[PDB]
């Protein structure tokens, strides 16, 4: 929390097989997971609620 | 009823103006200009220092053909529809190294040179 | 004005050659410098045909290897 | 490869390179200036249509 | 002025803020079938990826634009010739005379007489066809960017 | 003008009787692309004209940068007789004149 | 993002990975031409932009009638003429933050107090 | 409302050969990248061109319009933000004087 900038750092690791075939398509799959990790997440909540004011 | 010039033009641009070299190496098929085709004038500069006058009949743009292997359209057409999820993104490569989708420049030089070894 | 410049005559080609005789403009579309003169192996043909299948016609050099063996087989 | 292609051959030769571009516009000091300013006007006002 | 008839022209963009690949795809008349921008830029004359981008565009550092119409150019990457674009605008016609050959010619007259015919609808105009198609482009992602 | 296509056998010998490969011998000369305003470019592309008069003169100066273009006095003083030919690149490339005419169709 | 464009026929290059050296390359999937990359940076996604806040000024923006007239003082040439917008962008989620166009300079400032 | 009027339309060709004439660069050379200034030109709704000087074109089509070269009827709006000169001669536009 202390430091200015607020950064998460995420690497994905590879199997013991090497996919030959996958190093094309390396970066869309981050691209993928990326997307996926920005929607699918549920941090906290339940699901349906988009938000939630206080009132006296 | 059609209009003569345009039937001239139809008929005259049914068959686009070909350059192709000895070899194979450039191909370049040039597209018929009417945006400015008849708005243009020539100024040729004689060997004495003198300019020559001609009037400009028609613009053509040249774009190079069949440089890089490409496809045919029943090879595109299945790779478009769903035999996969997206196509491998070096696909090309690929063929290249099995020997089809080939060159005309290659298809040439291979055929030249399948001759100059007897 | 003072003669501090160059002035050349500047004459229409005689229309006895423009007959018969149709002047166009070719512009090759890239990025790259193109010159016939350097750039391409001659001899060069610049002709009007159809653009079909424009990926397996024989390259003109290939018509000259066929000709030798044609001549060479018919004899 | 295919047998037949069907060209139409003709006779052509490269006359020129271009070297420049140049736009052509009259002097806007010249005595017959402000002539062509009309004419380019007339060309608006024409009224062809009957 | 000559015909008095009305042709429609959409450009549709595919997909929602939420998926991973959003593409462009134009609707053209007596086609049935809705054909990726990249084929029709390339139909029109324009075979090169960066050109074609130059005619969406005009800005060399609006890398916001560019990145959404990257999905574009990938899913047209298998046809990159002017013929071969030619050839597939024709197979989706609805005239079912054309068997193998006047197929490239019978798109030809499609995109010549009956794609935006208020430029023009003479031979010799492919340029002026693709400019102001990238240019309903252009206006579909500004909106699509919120700019 | 119709003609066969690969010409496998050797048909353009006869067919034509000169070379069909394009003269790529006049391509080193320089030619300067002009686009003409309405009124001059109405009287410059006439076929009924063009006999080979002088239609004027072209005036550089000494160190460039300015050229202009001076018409002959057969105008008839209704037009400018001066005009400022305006360089809208200086450097043209990929850019060409070929010609195009019909060949002898005996032997 | 820096998009990055192939030299032997303008296509649009892609990045690919060489174990030889660990380096990062940029190929061209249809004529084989590669070229060194000059960033790591290869995809940027913006949740929240600030691109195009002052899209539209031009050399002649102070010659608009409908542009709002202002007396505030230009923070580079100390002078009181100029013409302000808002944010240009369309979205129900961006502040009401002016952007100031100098008349004898073309210089962009804001009126934020907050961030800058 | 009492003071408006509705147009009747007129050819735009002669618009257009004039624009020409005045240096509206045709669409057939225009390269973005290298003059990414320039203001596109529309009549009737279709791109004809651009222009590098938009402000003193503009200057000259309002002129023609209010001596009377022009038919009062085309109106003619230059977006200075979208850098956009728009023309429009069609029949059927509601206008009203001022
Ligand atoms: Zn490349
Ligand atoms: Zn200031």
């Amino acid at each position: 929390d202390n430091d200015e900038k607020l950064i998460i750092r995420c690497r994905v690791v590879r199997p013991k097989s090497l996919d030959a075939e996958t190093e094309a398509e390396e970066d869309h799959m981050l691209k993928k997971i990326e997307n996926t990790m920005l929607e699918n997440i549920t941090l906290r909540g339940v699901e349906n609620i988009e938000r939630v004011v206080m009132m006296k | 009823v059609l209009d003569e010039n345009a039937k001239k033009l139809r008929f005259e641009e049914f068959y686009p103006w070909v350059m192709e070299d000895f070899d194979g190496y450039n191909t370049w098929v040039g597209s018929y200009e009417a945006g400015n085709s008849d708005s243009y004038v020539l100024l040729s500069v004689e060997d004495d220092g003198s300019f020559t006058m001609i009037p400009a009949d028609k613009v053509y743009k040249f774009t190079a053909r069949n440089k890089y292997a490409t496809l045919t359209i029943d090879e595109a057409e299945k790779r478009m529809d769903k035999k996969s999820g997206e196509v491998p993104r070096w696909l090309m490569k690929h063929l290249d190294n099995i020997g089809t989708t080939t060159t005309r420049y290659d298809r040439t030089r291979r055929k030249l040179k399948a001759v100059a070894d007897q | 004005d003072p003669n501090e410049y160059n002035e050349f005559p500047l004459r229409a080609i005689p229309k006895e050659d423009l007959e018969n005789m149709r002047t166009h403009l070719l512009k090759f579309q890239s990025k790259k410098k193109i010159n016939p003169v350097t750039d391409f192996h001659l001899p060069v043909r610049l002709h009007r045909k159809d653009t079909r299948n424009l990926q397996f016609q024989l390259t003109r050099a290939e018509i000259v290897q066929r000709q030798k063996e044609i001549s060479e087989y018919k004899k | 490869y295919i047998p037949y292609v069907k060209t139409i051959p003709k006779k052509t030769a490269i006359v020129g390179t271009v070297c420049h571009e140049c736009q052509v516009m009259p002097s806007m000091n010249d005595p017959n200036y402000h002539k062509i300013v009309e004419q380019r006007r007339n060309i608006v006002k024409l009224n062809n249509k009957e | 002025k000559g015909s008095r008839f009305i042709s429609t022209l959409q450009v549709k963009l595919y997909g929602r803020e939420g998926s991973s690949a959003r593409t462009i795809k134009a609707t053209l008349p007596y086609i049935k079938q809705d054909i990726p921008i990249v084929i029709i830029f390339r139909a029109l004359g324009i075979i090169p990826d960066g050109e074609i981008l130059e005619h969406i565009c005009y800005d060399v550092n609006d890398w916001q634009m560019l990145e959404m119409l990257k999905p574009c150019v990938e899913d047209g990457f298998v046809i990159q010739d002017r013929e071969t674009a030619l050839d597939f605008i024709g197979r989706r016609g609805t005239a079912l005379g054309i068997k193998k050959e006047k197929r490239i010619q019978y798109a030809k007259d499609i995109l010549q007489k009956e794609f935006l015919p208020h430029i023009t609808q003479l031979e010799g105009f492919e340029s002026r066809k693709a400019f102001f198609l990238g240019y309903m482009i252009n206006r579909l992602l500004l909106c699509a960017l919120d700019r | 003008e119709v003609f066969d296509g690969n010409d496998i056998e050797n048909n353009e010998t006869k067919v034509y009787e000169e070379s069909l490969d394009l003269d790529l011998e006049r391509s080193n000369r320089q030619v300067w692309l002009v686009r003409l305003p309405m009124f001059l470019a109405e009287k410059w592309r006439d076929r009924n004209n063009l006999h080979g008069q002088e239609l004027g003169k072209i005036r550089i100066n000494k160190d460039g940068s300015k050229i202009t273009l001076l018409l002959n006095e057969n105008d008839n003083d209704s037009i400018p007789h001066e005009y400022d030919l305006e360089l809208t690149k200086k450097v043209v490339e990929n850019e060409y004149v070929f010609t195009e005419q019909n060949l002898k169709k005996y032997q | 993002t820096t998009f990055r464009f192939c030299r032997d026929c303008n296509n649009m290059l892609y990045p690919r990975e060489d174990k030889e050296n660990n380096r990062l390359l940029f190929e061209c999937r249809t004529c084989s031409y590669v070229e060194e990359a000059g960033s790591p940076l290869v995809y940027r996604h913006e949740l929240i932009t600030n691109i195009g806040e002052t899209a539209g000024v031009v050399q002649d923006i102070g010659s608009d009638p409908t542009l709002p007239r202002s007396d505030r003082e230009c923070p580079k040439c100390h002078s009181r003429e100029n013409v302000f917008f808002q944010s240009q962008q369309r979205r129900k989620d961006t502040s009401m933050v002016l952007f100031f166009v100098c008349l004898s300079c073309s210089h962009i400032f804001t009126s934020d107090q907050k961030n800058k | 409302s009492l003071m408006s009027c509705i147009s009747v339309g007129t050819d735009p060709m002669p618009i257009i050969t004039f624009l020409s004439e005045w240096g509206m660069e045709p669409l057939e050379d225009y390269v973005p990248h290298q003059s990414p200034d320039a203001t596109r030109v529309f009549v009737n709704g279709v791109w004809h061109g651009v222009h590098r000087n938009p402000a003193r074109l503009m200057e000259t089509l309002r002129t023609l319009r209010r001596k009377g070269d022009i038919n009062p009827e085309v109106s003619m709006i230059r977006d200075i933000r979208e850098k956009e000169l728009k023309i429009f001669t069609d029949a059927g536009r509601v206008y009203r004087p001022l």
